[PDB]
């Protein structure tokens, strides 16, 4: 099961809009509870990563409004309504459906 | 608060291997199963397996089934990965973390160099 995302890196200013997408081979939806089994990470540069969104678009405690996972089945999104400073990061979307727990390559915000 | 330390980083020989400890603390030991992940120099993470303490379920990824062991010592809350026969492959962070998204505590890497 593959998880590829896009881009790989990109440069925004702080302030404006950014998606990034994450595809897989393989529907992440479990119709046992209805549920997308996809997660965001943000890693910072010597920092361990964190979790930022669970079942594709559920916040975890502490994390801005300003990111919002969406998407179902095979086709899923991460947006940041308006970059900050403190948002320069790689994302990564990881399978949390099956065995093994594959992440995507991630996307690498960079700022001007 | 939760903390997971783990093993200073290691500078190792090809064809030599290592053992990184994760020091668990702050949570019963034995609820979260212990998760570990390695961080590609450039950009990159692979899950390469993790170790349910109390039920002994241990699942690794077929792409480390050879490389990696996952141990654990119950009496002193400790998670052990043997990683053998590194290559410069192997040169990396690797990260131990609690469970898959319902806790989200994670080890402050260990760098591993092999030259
Ligand atoms: C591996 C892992 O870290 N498990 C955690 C994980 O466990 C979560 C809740 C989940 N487990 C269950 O649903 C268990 C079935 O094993 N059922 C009940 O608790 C009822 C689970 O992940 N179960 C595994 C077997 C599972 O569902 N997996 C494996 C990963 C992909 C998934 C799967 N679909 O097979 O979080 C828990 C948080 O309280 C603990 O921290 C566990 O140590």
């Amino acid at each position: 099961l593959v998880m590829t995302q896009s881009p790989s890196s990109l440069t925004v200013t702080a302030g404006e809009k950014v998606t990034m997408i994450c595809k897989s081979s393989q529907s992440l939806l479990n119709s046992g509870d209805q549920k997308n089994y996809l997660t965001w990470y943000q890693q910072k540069p010597g920092q361990p990563p964190k979790l930022l969104i669970f079942w594709a678009s559920t916040r975890e405690s502490g994390v801005p409004d300003r990111f919002t996972g969406s998407g179902s089945g095979t086709d899923f999104t991460l947006t940041i309504s308006s970059v900050q400073a403190e948002d320069l990061a790689v994302y990564y979307c990881q399978n949390d459906y099956s065995y093994p727990l594959t992440f995507g390559a991630g996307t690498k915000l960079e700022l001007k | 608060q939760v903390q997971l330390q783990q093993s200073d980083a290691e500078l190792v020989k090809p064809g030599s291997s290592v053992k990184i400890s994760c020091k668990a603390s702050g949570y019963t030991f034995t609820d979260h199963a212990i998760h570990w992940v390695k961080q590609k120099p450039e950009q990159g993470l692979e899950w390469i397996g993790h170790f349910s303490p109390g039920n002994t379920d241990i699942k690794y990824n077929d792409k480390f089934k050879g490389k990696a062991t996952l141990t654990v010592d119950r009496s002193s809350s400790t998670a052990y990965m043997q990683l053998n026969s590194l290559t410069s492959e192997d040169s990396a962070v690797y990260f131990c973390k609690t469970s898959t998204f319902f806790f989200d505590y994670w080890g402050q890497g260990t760098t591993l160099t092999v030259s």
